[PDB]
């Protein structure tokens, strides 16, 4: 299991326990539920790039104690 | 200094 560090806007450090097998689609939607907002409202930025639904931890280069940022999109959802 | 743990389920 990989423990990613999600940096919240209020300095909240979220520890998302992911697995190097699942898709980031499941992760993106689950995080939205954790906050209580609809999917596509929050953009996940990794190294300046936005995490897509078909994205996988196998690509880009995700590891343990990795830093991922989450921001609210102008679309609102 | 705030840590929240979330667990994800993986589809076989």
């Amino acid at each position: 299991y990989i423990k990613l560090k999600v940096i919240g806007q209020d300095s909240s450090e979220i520890h998302f326990k992911v697995k190097m097998t699942t898709h980031l689609k499941k992760l993106k939607e689950s995080y939205c539920q954790r906050q209580g907002v609809p999917m596509n409202s929050l953009r996940f930025l990794f190294e300046g790039q936005r995490i897509a639904d078909n994205h996988t931890p196998k690509e880009l280069g995700m590891e343990e104690e990795d830093v991922i940022e989450v921001y609210q999109e102008q679309t609102g959802g | 200094n705030n840590r929240d743990p979330i667990v994800i389920s993986d589809s076989p």
